[PDB]
């Protein structure tokens, strides 16, 4: 019906994917997918709602229940979302990955009559086509986009980006049988495409975010208040985590450039509260603002109006997992060098990182802390290991040296949490980072740790110590 | 001589006029009546019967209401407008099939109670489709007339 | 909808007829030629020129050897004469198939579009508000005959009205723009 | 285990002292939530026995007695003439279901002897005549669900449904 | 007959505007769904067909079934790119057709409203329709005789009616569009794309992680490659009537509705159009 | 003995109903039966046929259950609902093709496995498409009706 | 020829006196004839200025303010700050045309300078809270149409069609 | 802050000397990048008055004009005939949008009075007769965008969409 | 709540003084819209006593008295001989229903004793003699429905119907 509020944001090295899992394709360029903005807004809405409930009600709720509650504001299969997003990006040119000539004509004759895992490398602005059969022919190409070698350095000096680049750089061509210069040209051309589109990593991508509102369409009894809470959660999402891939490692970190309202009776309490972030003084003051917004969500806003209505549903521990926030783990610092810290995050979130070697020196406990907090890790029963050792520090029936421990994680008989913690490959990292910085040259670093619902014992002060130390060492 | 089919249609419309409490359900049953007799004339009985049971949504909640309408008089079909329209018309058809002894009422009621024997009901109906389609014509025409008489349109 | 390799021109669609339809056309022409002074030797010749070559699929004016019609029916064709005039005055080819393969190809050649109704209050599809509709493709040709008896009003009817009847609106759903159609008057076409 | 109790609900007020439990657990399968009864049970092939009204096993598929389930155990002076049985919560031909049952349950049935000396000619009867419908709210539906008048000021809904929802076949003998 | 399936991809790559796209996609769906079989067969290896590519590519060396299963996803992506790349918009068919139709309607004494709208961001129209549904699981409203994606006339009439309704009351809406007791007064035609900058279709993806999941425990991505209608495509459709008092709302409503959505998943800003031009030709 | 399309649809639906134990599978099968017919019309029977086969994701173990479903009446389709539904509909179409004698049971069962057959199966389908498409759709309309009737809405 | 006066219809008390003549000639364009208001004029590109109510000329085509028409001349203190113009009764965005109009019509509308001293943040305002409707039916719909309480017993019809039809856009500042 | 100058673009020559800030800064609303006139503006309900062309206010939703927005202020002897107003960059109906606006603007509109003496029966006019596009290119598009002929050489390209994209309604009286 | 009084309309003028209330509230269900009286009331088993016409309660289901139902209270001088009742708007045999009812109503009825002193033979009396229709208009259709001779120039459309819309039974005894 009418425009609710506008937001002008900015992302730190957004890693937005697409159908080809890159930010650019032969057809269009999308650096900010509003689909991801809505999805992440809803994810942070559920996170914030479970946070608010856990504090002022003690209990938690499943995701399906939570978005059944917000159905009238975020839409569902039985209702159109009342809020329409519209991402408007500055420099929204008709960009498209145009590859003029690759001029191979030689590697084709290299790999014929054989099978080779042709790899790729970008040493010193010179794409070389490494061949596992011991050949490193330097490829000469011309593409539409250009990489200032700042991005090449960013990718090469970052153990994280360079890791996910493993998939986008190799093909195990088998040409001992049927082979042809025409089809190998197509293969290697699409491979150079798939590898060069990886390096579209801009930095400081700004954009506007219009948010329209079908004003009434009908006025349910408790709509306006769910709307205001959803806006609160949108603000939180902008302040914590950002768009794109690897947001738990700082990439695509959002930061407010500007805000605006167009129905004061709804959003003014968010416009001023976000203008708050239009200029940050110091890391302590930023952490103060973060505690302020979380506190406000807990007491200085609508804190309990409808939770007592029977549409939600209690979670079931040992079978369901939800993420809420502990407002005490928010370790802000100052960085003033973004590439360095983005590369250094790996020194913290890896089993063999310098900035985590020191804090948790056991080499059998670091694994436990990470598997518990660092998303998914790949562990297999080969040596006297996890099933023997980490199982101790994760099974709740243990000794307090490793305070954290899972709910249904049993000695040699972990029923369901054993798999979800050890064998489920898609698990976000509770330990997350961010690089908010705007309108003043100074730049900060949030380091927070989401709170799960599969901890049946947690030492807040201990992991807060670990997180303080982490947020210190990476800088 | 007898026009017993008109008597049966009368004593069945008596029932279904006192189960569709909401008026819209009456108007929609009238819509079903003015149409399904033509459909059963043209496209035979089995296709029309399938189209009726499909639009009826014979969930066990409704089936109890029908098995009660068979005996009780304080029964009430529950559901939406169209669902109870097709449920009432299914009851019309089944009433005729029972009273004229084409089916055994014990068997029919035992079928509607179970979630499986309804398939056997439909099968036994399939085996009797010619006789049923020859017999039920006057009954359904009487029901159509009663419906368009005793019910205002929309 | 046709898909075919090895043509000098790739066609996107093609007209399709069966021998039974042409038999009905010839029947209309015969009947009205018995019941009137009118005689249409041009149409009758063009039609039985085809009907002679029945019992197999025929392409009037093209080089289509074989094709897949409506992505389901593979047909092997054979040209008729590459000389016979076009009754459908458009260079688009005219397949004439045997029946029992043309019956489906034509039943399957219509357009079933699905429509819905939006629940204005929650902006989703209403319950029980979804249906399909058959349209007939644009440029479909229907043959028909208009007849009249002597009245001196009939003469006037055929003297300016049928000389000024060009386009009309048939069937329903006109507001979806689905009615417009044009009449040809064979007597001034052939 | 979780054990529910079935009860005959005829027009006969023979239900005064026949159980031991109002609530017992935190739940009866039967629910009443501002919308009428839910999870009403039906028992088929049985009829009521109004002279000491109880469920009698006849062999007619038409005889059905709807009733309600309450978590309980009868009066600790029975099992001589009460059909006790345990089912995996699925063979329950329930009516107006609200939720799901825990796939195990034990229930009792008020049984009366077949008495093969008289033809058990049974006749259908519906619950009308609010005189007996008004009290039966207090007579059983309040003494058990005492939330009545504490949540439902619109008793007439839970009054009009039993007028139409519950029925049975009657011996009239 | 099977050679047609084996060569359909070459066909798309060569004709590119004169294949029946509907049948082409429905036929290559058979390839996509029997991939392993069409792969493990001696296809009479044609150096120009896109399926030879997956014989020399090797994924997951050890296991074969998972190798085929990943080759199939690569093939789906390549099919989407192929349709997007080769099938472009010739455009002149639509111009000639709309000119002819306008002349026709003028002969019938119809006040005409020629309207061309340009798509701003890549649009989805008729996602539940059937074109690529057999491959991508989500279609596009496609007219397989004009051989061009189209916006249904019903859809445009319905959006215009919803707007005019929310603006001027259901009473006036029915006085313009007619209720169940009198005919409408405004006639719409399907919208066909006249001109497009570079592409017509472009691939896209949707990846629901937490759609209908209880928690973080059963969540997972689930990407859905699907074609959309590229930006900058300019569709065109007519509006005609005789009751000359109905043009005023149609003039007003048109430039406002298009700034909102006109297709599917517009809430996330997908089917957004610009009113390029409104031309009117009074009945005189 | 020849059985009409409605009789055949009932006979097939019976055993495919007694083979989907879980109820989510039943509701998914209903969701299939209600749109795969329009899809078969719009996109042809061979494209949609192999789309059903693929989307069934047979894995040579559920394929065994499907084959057993012909012989026995105690067999049970196994897998996920979004796959068991497609396996059930695949069996529906196979039951039609076999019973009407359009394609021999040995040929079909030999397809769906043993990749060499699948292509000659494609060619045989292109030979018989006019035979099948004549009335496969009116056989499947009855399945749509039966599924809408005897299966709850999810 | 003749002359008309346009008047906005908001939910605010800006409706009392921006007009001086009540009847003027013999016919007002807007009529209420046993089916509700007729010949309502809609104007787009304009918003209302409830604080000293006038139609602010904006450029956004989405905003609009609907009102009713009467014949007369404004208050004998204006025509310096009004959009005065004559339109041939067929260039009007008329709704529910009851009859035809003489194709000559000069209309007076409350104008106000766009006030380039703040960003014009307009918002859509729908008429609810029926007591507002009862006040505005008396302030002008009585001061204009004496037919209220002269023929109309179905005033609940004109109340509701006003409730659902009349909308507008205001600066809300 | 930012004040934008609207210039009507009909087929008349009333745009020669009407603005004073030809450049001033380095930003514009309307631009030109190798693909046509980006960010064109359209206003509804107004038509032009070619005799010293200006936008007369009518009330027809079919009446529209297509012009461009540039940074300027007219002749410094005006603002007695223009509609100064400030809008939040979304009350602008802009075709061929390229750039994300700065959420705020201030617009001067070449405006005429309604001329309440004769009915403003209008008629659309299209841009043809390339002698009308040939000159204006040097009158407005090269007087302002001097980068044309210095960055853009295919003025023929612009000669197309000027003949196509822009249109308007004119009074003709 | 609401109070209404039903006033008999026999061929006698015993009605002139039988109510004190002309309007009372604002809506009588008896309405007149350009076409004759709408929502007319009829009661069964009742016949009137024209000599000081009051409703004698008979028992004959053919005995019906046709009159109009107006909001008010009788003379503030009765209920010692006039029947009062409270009926929820679904128990009123209203004919010519044009508008709907307020879902409840309190009704008063001008009653008289049974007068058990003779055979209570009632007489079918049909309103004839449009001369008596005339005075009936000025007696009640003008005192109460003052809108007569102000709006309806077609009083014959209210003169022709009362000759047929109203017939009743009188005792004449």
């Amino acid at each position: 019906e009418e425009l609710l509020m506008s937001l002008k944001l900015k992302a730190l090295y957004p890693l937005t994917g697409g159908y080809n899992r890159h930010s650019i394709n032969p057809f269009y360029e999308e650096l900010v997918r509003p689909t991801e903005i809505k999805g992440l807004w809803r994810w942070w809405n559920r996170v914030l709602f479970n946070t608010l409930a856990y504090s002022t009600k003690g209990k938690l709720y499943t995701y399906e229940s939570i978005d059944r509650l917000f159905e009238d504001v975020f839409g569902s299969e039985n209702k159109k979302s009342a809020v329409r997003l519209e991402v408007i990006t500055d420099e929204g040119n008709d960009n498209r990955f145009e590859l003029s000539y690759v001029e191979l004509d030689k590697v084709i004759d290299c790999l014929r009559n054989y099978k080779r895992k042709v790899s790729l490398d970008f040493i010193d602005n010179t794409l070389i086509a490494e061949i596992e059969g011991s050949t490193k022919i330097p490829i000469s190409f011309k593409s539409n986009l250009d990489i200032d070698k700042i991005i090449k350095d960013l990718v090469h000096n970052n153990k994280l980006l360079s890791f996910e680049l493993l998939g986008f750089k190799s093909v195990e061509i088998d040409a001992t049988k049927i082979s042809d210069k025409k089809i190998l040209k197509e293969i290697l051309r699409d491979l150079i495409t798939n590898y060069l589109e990886y390096f579209n990593i801009k930095q400081e991508v700004t954009f506007t975010l219009n948010i329209y509102l079908d004003k009434s369409r009908e006025h349910k009894q408790n709509f306006e208040d769910k709307l205001k809470f959803a806006l609160y959660s949108l603000l939180v999402f902008i302040l914590l985590g950002g768009i794109g891939r690897k947001t738990s490692r700082g990439f695509g970190s959002l930061s407010i450039i500007d805000v605006k309202c167009y129905d004061n009776s709804i959003c003014k309490k968010i416009e001023d509260l976000a203008k708050n972030f239009l200029k940050i003084s110091s890391g302590n003051e930023l952490k103060s603002k973060i505690e302020s917004i979380l506190d406000c969500i807990k007491n200085s806003c609508i804190d309990t109006l409808y939770i007592e209505n029977n549409i939600l549903s209690e979670i079931d521990p040992k079978k369901n997992v939800v993420y809420f926030i502990n407002s005490d783990l928010f370790e802000v610092k100052r960085i003033n060098d973004k590439e360095k810290v983005l590369a250094n995050i790996y020194k913290a979130v890896s089993s063999e990182g310098c900035c985590i070697k020191s804090i948790i020196t056991d080499k059998y406990v670091r694994k436990s802390f990470l598997i518990a907090f660092g998303g998914y890790r790949k562990v297999e029963k080969d040596k006297g290991l996890d099933i023997g050792f980490i199982k101790n520090y994760l099974c709740e029936t243990c000794e307090t040296v490793s305070s954290f421990n899972i709910v249904d994680f049993l000695l040699s008989e972990g029923s369901f949490m054993s798999d979800y913690i050890l064998q489920y490959e898609h698990r976000n990292s509770l330990l997350r980072f961010k690089l908010i910085s705007d309108n003043s040259n100074n730049s900060y670093l949030i380091g927070y740790i989401l709170h799960s619902s599969y901890f049946k014992k947690i030492d807040i002060k201990y992991v807060r110590c670990i997180l303080e130390k982490l947020t210190y060492c990476v800088i | 001589l007898y026009e017993e089919d008109y008597k049966l249609a009368l004593e069945a419309f008596k029932k279904v006029f006192n189960a569709l409490t909401h008026y819209g359900a009456k108007q929609a049953f009238r819509s079903r009546a003015r149409d399904l007799v033509e459909e059963i004339y043209n496209s035979g009985f089995i296709p029309t019967f399938f189209y009726i049971i499909s639009k009826a949504e014979l969930n066990s909640d409704s089936l109890d209401s029908l098995i009660s309408l068979f005996s009780s008089d304080n029964a009430i079909l529950r559901g939406s407008d169209e669902n109870v329209s097709y449920s009432a018309y299914l009851f019309i058809i089944l009433y005729y099939l029972i009273k004229r002894g084409i089916i055994e009422q014990k068997f029919l009621i035992q079928a509607l109670r179970c979630e499986k024997t309804r398939l056997d009901l439909i099968d036994k109906l399939y085996n009797l489709a010619p006789i049923i389609s020859a017999k039920i014509r006057t009954y359904l025409l009487a029901i159509k007339r009663l419906s368009e008489a005793l019910i205002e349109a929309r | 909808r046709i898909i075919e390799i090895d043509s000098a021109k790739p066609y996107v669609w093609v007209y399709v007829t069966t021998y039974e339809l042409l038999k009905k056309v010839k029947l209309y022409l015969d009947s009205i030629s018995q019941l009137s002074n009118a005689s249409f030797s041009n149409l009758k010749n063009k039609i039985d020129t085809i009907l002679a070559k029945e019992g197999k699929n025929i392409t009037l004016d093209s080089d289509l050897k074989s094709a897949i019609l409506n992505e389901d029916f593979y047909v092997e064709l054979e040209a008729l004469n590459n000389k016979i005039p076009s009754i459908i005055n458009a260079g688009v080819p005219l397949l004439v198939l045997e029946d029992s393969i043309g019956r489906e190809v034509i039943n399957r050649s219509l357009i079933r579009v699905r429509r819905i109704r939006i629940d204005r209050d929650k902006k989703v599809v209403e319950t029980g508000g979804l249906w399909s509709e058959e349209y007939v493709p644009m440029k479909t040709i229907f043959f028909s005959v208009l007849l009249g008896k002597e009245s001196k009003e009939s003469a006037i009817f055929a003297s300016c009205i049928l000389r000024n009847l060009r386009y009309v609106i048939l069937g329903g759903k006109e507001t979806i723009g689905k009615g417009i159609v044009e009449l040809r008057w064979v007597k001034d076409v052939i | 285990s979780t054990q529910r109790e079935y009860v005959f609900i005829p027009i006969t007020n023979s239900i005064t002292i026949d159980v031991k439990i109002t609530i017992g657990g935190s739940d009866h399968i039967t629910n009443i939530d501002e919308r009428g009864i839910h999870n009403v049970l039906v028992i088929t092939g049985y009829a009521v026995d109004e002279k000491n009204g109880r469920l009698v096993p006849t062999l007619d598929p038409c005889d059905y007695v709807k009733g309600i389930l309450v978590a309980g155990t009868p009066q600790q002076a029975q099992s001589n003439d009460f059909l006790t049985l345990k089912l995996p919560a699925n063979k329950l031909y329930l009516i107006r279901k609200k939720g799901n049952i825990s796939d195990d349950l034990k229930i009792y049935i008020p049984y009366s002897s077949p008495d093969a000396r008289n033809s058990m000619k049974t006749k259908p009867v519906s619950i009308s005549d609010d005189t007996i419908v008004n009290n039966i709210i207090k007579e059983v539906f309040d003494k058990i669900y005492n939330i009545t008048q504490k949540e439902k000021v619109k008793i007439e809904k839970v009054k009009e449904d039993i007028k139409e929802l519950f029925s049975y076949y009657a011996l009239e003998q | 007959a099977i050679d047609f399936l084996v060569n359909i991809l070459e066909l798309i790559k060569e004709k590119q505007c004169n294949i029946n796209l509907f049948s082409a996609i429905s036929l290559t769906s058979i390839v996509y769904n029997n991939f392993g079989e069409f792969l493990s067969n001696n296809q009479s290896y044609s150096t120009n067909n896109p399926l030879l590519k997956y014989h020399i590519i090797i994924l997951n060396d050890k296991n074969k079934t998972k190798d085929v299963e990943e080759k199939r996803n690569i093939f789906k992506r390549e099919v989407a790119e192929l349709i997007s790349r080769n099938f472009k918009l010739d455009g002149e068919k639509v111009r000639n057709y709309f000119d002819s139709l306008k002349e026709v309607l003028k002969s019938l004494k119809y006040t005409i409203v020629d309207v061309e709208i340009t798509t701003r961001t890549r649009a989805l129209i008729g996602v539940s329709t059937s074109l690529g549904k057999l491959i991508f699981g989500s279609g596009i409203s496609f007219d397989p005789y004009m051989n061009l994606p189209y916006i249904p006339a019903s859809e445009i009439k319905g959006i215009v009616r919803s707007y005019i309704e929310g603006k001027l009351g259901e009473q006036e809406a029915e006085e313009i569009f007619g209720n169940e007791e009198r005919e409408g007064n405004v006639n719409f035609t399907d919208a066909y794309p006249t001109r497009s900058k570079d592409f017509l279709f472009v691939p896209d993806v949707i990846t629901p992680h937490y759609n209908g999941k209880k928690s973080e425990a059963d969540a997972e991505p689930r990407p859905v490659i699907h074609l959309t209608i590229a930006p900058k495509v300019t569709f065109r459709f007519l509006i005609y009537y005789k009751r000359e008092d109905v043009g005023k709302p149609i003039c007003d409503s048109m430039p406002i509705i298009l700034i909102r959505g006109l297709g599917a998943r517009s809430s996330v800003g997908y089917s957004l159009f610009e009113l390029r031009k409104i031309e009117v030709i009074k009945a005189a």
